[PDB]
């Protein structure tokens, strides 16, 4: 699975 | 950061005329990663012509495959033309048998 | 020695062209196996590599999970972009790049042995986790931002987790299930050819992995054949290292 994503 | 395109032209086996081959159109090293690539027959664009899904070198620089179903003949010549915003002018690179 | 499992997001803006595009691919080692692309019509993620035609028999739900995460992805790197763009006071009118690389490499035994989670925007280093995996540098002062927007959100200890977790976990899975392809050590085909003007050019063909070492000039890149190896020449004797030929060969006219 891809990994969570965090707003830069 | 702006990087312009290095360019391989190749097939992806050594080229024998009369039998189907790939026709590849390599590049990288470059960004951003709009980019515009074409291959060229007889300086004639192609049409559908496929690329890889768009990646990236640990430098952050760009790297796509393009590529093409052909059967090499003596006398036609292809190639691949490549701009980008990196370059004043569109830039040919012919394909060449033994590279 | 060991194997990895790489992702690699691009989000760039096109002002004038509509929202922000976003693509991702992942790789094992040298093999891509992943992608999703935002400007498809109603996109998903798709396989790329053959074990991944399967992936459906064990885990039904692998498409559908995989294609809202990245869905939910786009969107979020599409408002990162505006963000970003005035974290830097730049103008709306240009295009503008997020880039992310994560993943984790994992020797023999399945132990992890490096994980990371870098950002580049414009092709430069942005903010990355650091090696411990609990706190994040940022590479100017813009990035700053983010970097404390990430340390009060305790988002290292989501990415911990993730990479000493689940990225090993699917680096397994996909290695077994994807044997055929990724546990291959294939040796390149090698051969010289001739060319008067006199030009040597010692050439590799076919190989996988992408490391190789070729020896006599001018020394190609390495290239992909498309078919999921790869190529390489220079241009006496030659000779070739790499990891799939029991001793290195050598090779003349």
């Amino acid at each position: 699975d891809f990994a969570n994503t965090f707003l830069p | 950061i702006q990087r312009t395109p290095k360019i391989q032209v190749y097939s992806r086996h050594p080229a024998e005329n009369g039998k189907s081959n790939f026709l590849n159109c390599y590049v990288s090293g470059f960004h951003p990663s709009d980019i515009e690539v074409d291959l060229l027959k007889n300086g004639e664009r192609i049409e559908k012509v496929e690329h890889s899904d768009l990646s990236f070198s640990k430098d952050w620089s760009f790297y796509l495959l393009y590529y093409t179903e052909f059967t090499p003949t003596e006398k036609d010549e292809y190639a691949c033309r490549v701009n980008h915003v990196t370059l004043s002018q569109p830039k040919i690179v012919k394909w060449d048998r033994d590279m | 020695g060991f194997h990895s499992l790489r992702y690699f997001y691009t989000a760039w803006s096109r002002p004038g062209s509509g929202e922000p595009r976003f693509v991702a691919v992942g790789y094992v080692d040298d093999t891509q196996f992943v992608r999703f692309d935002s400007d498809n019509a109603s996109p998903r993620a798709e396989p790329r590599a053959p074990w991944m035609d399967l992936v459906e028999q064990q885990d039904p739900q692998y498409w559908d999970r995989n294609t809202r995460n990245a869905r939910d992805a786009a969107q979020t790197y599409r408002v990162g972009l505006d963000n970003v763009r005035g974290y830097y006071n730049q103008s709306e009118a240009g295009s503008h790049t997020i880039q992310r690389m994560y993943g984790c490499d994992v020797g023999p035994h399945g132990r992890l042995l490096r994980g990371y989670d870098q950002l580049a925007y414009d092709g430069a280093d942005y903010i990355a986790l650091n090696e411990d995996l609990r706190s994040w540098t940022a590479a100017d002062l813009a990035a700053q931002n983010t970097r404390r927007k990430w340390e009060e959100a305790g988002y290292a200890e989501r990415d911990r987790a993730y990479l000493e977790g689940e990225c090993v976990e699917w680096l397994l899975k996909h290695l077994e299930n994807g044997r055929e392809t990724l546990l291959r050590a294939d040796p390149p085909k090698t051969h010289i050819t001739h060319h008067p003007i006199v030009t040597l050019r010692c050439w590799a063909l076919g190989f996988y992995p992408e490391e190789i070492t070729l020896t006599w000039m001018e020394l190609v890149e390495t290239r992909p054949d498309g078919n999921g190896a790869f190529q390489k020449w220079a241009a006496y004797t030659c000779h070739v290292q790499h990891e799939g030929l029991p001793q290195p060969l050598t090779l003349r006219w």
